């Protein structure tokens, strides 16, 4: 258990890189993802939290999230995860703009729904939750990728996590933009992201396409001038739909639901 | 045409938030050049896109625009060649030395007026990324911009980006009201700060990168340590560091400026002092 012996597994052809580290093709036990951490030495403390959130992602088993297989260290550091042959959500939405009819979007959303309650319930917050970490599997099941992490997305100022915001802003929640405070990551803040995801599903576009700087959408979101307006969303989305997407992206913080209440609704939604 | 199988890295030259550079050999012609690897999931459409947007980087010719070779897509990542500069970029200067000294920013300093100009007068083109680590030197002294908004579709597909550390932004253009080249003025005056001081002059002598969009935008702007510094130098700076962009001073006033006629009648040994402090 624990650690992964470098020599047992094979790395492939690379495949791309995101907030933290590089993705590479493996053949460990059959097929699986290898992604080398950007860190490059980790410290001591950093490395034991690494290990203990290894166990922690090691242990969680749900349909709707990618097995954590382990880590290893000699790869430089490096995850091991599931491999899913399936596009990633974002691919789906926006590269390869995927005809889903509206039954299959609520179905993708109840599906992430319930891997993000199944994450949250094991007081797993998954922070940088966005289309990129979502992969339609076998077609249409949803695997959650990337989640947890967090000794690791973020750089380490020694014994000390820079405590600072990382990953994709589009999908950032306002709080964990502004960083008031020292811990502003939490199941809202996953909620906010999930909302973002269901204005991408219900309206095939990137919120603030009106804005085209990084900086002008970190300062709008986090002053609270800007909001993903949902006149994009689609004429034919049920109006509940609309409602608890209105709800998740909701600029308070504790106005937002929890993933049991967005679970109940997208239930109430599926039956009509 | 470009493809990668021609090229063969050297070494990195260096990576950012949008992307990694790489110092690579054209094995058809045997040159030097820089590839910067833009990784982006984008359409076709918007790859054959940025790819015709960036095709008019081959007549921006300037001694202070560095130069192009081409642009191609390879796989999930936009690949642009150009000109390799040997000094690097004024990030790995400062980073070098403690802090540039005042007559080598002047000569900076025109070069970026100059580049500036030059693509606002031949192209119509604003910077929009005027930063340190933007303006790339030569062995030979030469000073010259890089990373310009030449193609649209390009800046909209690197909007959907990671969050950022530091920020050059006028408070115009984090407020969303309308910009233009002075924004890049109000850059090119933070990074003369930065440059001339020895550190990011955002935070007046960490803070994350909202707070730091907040400062600037809602507090006075930065000004140069006096009783280091020359009365010109300062007010070059405070003229281009002005908060309304209409009170803040344009090309053609920052050409005519004191402190812009001091450093060119000055003569001033920049690739002798450049290759002391890097080596
Ligand atoms: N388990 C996986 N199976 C298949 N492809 C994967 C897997 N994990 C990541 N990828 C791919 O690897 C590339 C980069 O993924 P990541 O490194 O996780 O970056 P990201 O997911 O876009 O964003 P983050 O915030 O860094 S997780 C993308 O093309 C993903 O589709
Ligand atoms: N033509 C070039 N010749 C030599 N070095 C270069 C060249 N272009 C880029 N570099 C180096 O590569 C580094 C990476 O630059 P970029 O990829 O444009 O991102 P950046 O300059 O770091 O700005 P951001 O805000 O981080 S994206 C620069 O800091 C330079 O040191
Ligand atoms: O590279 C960019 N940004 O990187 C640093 C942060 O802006 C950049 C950004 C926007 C853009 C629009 N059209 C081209 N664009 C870039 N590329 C680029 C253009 C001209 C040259 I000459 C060299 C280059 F690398
Ligand atoms: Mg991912
Ligand atoms: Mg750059």
């Amino acid at each position: 258990y624990w650690e992964i012996e470098a020599s047992e597994v094979m790395l492939s052809t690379r495949i791309g890189s995101g907030s933290f580290g590089t993705v590479y093709k493996g053949k460990w036990h059959g097929d699986v993802a290898v992604k080398i951490l950007k860190v490059v030495d980790p410290t001591p403390e950093q490395f034991q939290a690494f290990r203990n959130e290894v166990a922690v992602l090691r242990k969680t088993r749900h349909v709707n999230i990618l097995l954590f297989m382990g880590y290893m260290t000699k790869d430089n550091l490096a995850i091991v995860t599931q491999w899913c042959e399936g596009s990633s959500l974002y691919k789906h939405l926006h590269v390869q703009e995927t005809k889903f009819q509206m039954f299959q979007l609520i179905d993708i959303a109840r599906q992430t729904a319930q891997g993000m309650d199944y994450l949250h319930a094991k007081n797993i917050i998954h922070r940088d939750m966005k289309s990129n970490n979502i992969f339609l599997h076998e077609g249409l099941t949803v695997k959650i990728g990337d989640f947890g992490l967090a000794t690791v997305k973020s750089r380490w100022s020694g014994s000390q996590q820079v405590e600072q915001p990382t990953g994709s802003v589009l999908w950032m929640a306002p709080e964990v933009i502004r960083m008031q405070d020292n811990n502003p990551f939490s199941f809202q803040s996953d909620v906010y992201s999930y909302g973002i995801v269901l204005y991408e599903l219900m309206t095939g576009e990137l919120p603030y396409s009106h804005i085209n700087n990084r900086d002008q959408i970190i300062f709008m979101v986090g002053r609270g001038y800007a909001s993903p307006d949902l006149s994009k969303l689609y004429k034919n989305c049920p109006k509940a739909m609309k409602r608890l997407v209105a709800e998740c992206v909701k600029k308070v913080k504790e106005e937002r639901p929890l993933f049991p209440q967005i679970l109940s609704s997208i239930e109430l939604l599926q039956h009509s | 045409e470009l493809k990668d199988d021609d090229f063969e890295k050297i070494s990195e030259l260096g990576a950012g938030n949008g992307g990694v550079v790489f110092k690579v050999s054209h094995k058809p012609s045997g040159l030097v050049m820089a590839r910067k690897l833009i990784h982006l999931e984008i359409k076709p459409a918007i790859r054959n896109q940025i790819i015709r947007e960036l095709q008019v980087l081959h007549e921006c010719n300037s001694p202070y625009i560095v130069g192009f070779y081409g642009a191609f897509y390879s796989d999930g990542e936009i690949s642009i060649c150009m000109e390799h500069m040997d000094g690097g970029s004024l990030d790995q200067v400062l980073k070098k030395a403690g802090r540039i000294p005042e007559q080598i920013l002047g000569k900076v300093s025109i070069a970026v007026i100059k580049g500036l100009t030059y693509l606002r007068e031949k192209h119509k083109i604003m910077h929009r990324d005027v930063k340190p680590s933007n303006i790339l030197v030569n062995s030979r002294g030469e000073i010259k911009l890089c990373d310009f908004g030449v193609s649209g579709q390009l800046i909209d597909a690197m909007a959907n980006a990671f969050v950022g550390t530091r920020s050059y932004m006028s408070p115009e253009r984090l407020q969303g009201t309308h910009y233009s080249v002075q924004s890049d003025i109000w850059s090119m005056g933070l990074s003369l700060v930065e440059m001339a001081v020895g550190r990011y002059p955002i935070p007046p002598p960490p803070m994350a990168i909202f707070e730091l969009l907040d400062y600037i935008v809602n507090e006075p702007p930065p000004k140069l340590p006096s009783g280091v510094f020359s009365l010109e130098f300062q007010d070059f700076v405070n003229k281009c560091l002005i908060k309304n962009p209409a009170e803040r001073a344009d090309l053609k006033q920052l050409m005519v400026h004191a402190f812009i006629k001091r450093s060119d009648a000055e003569e001033v040994d920049f690739a002798g002092w450049l290759c002391s402090t890097i080596g």
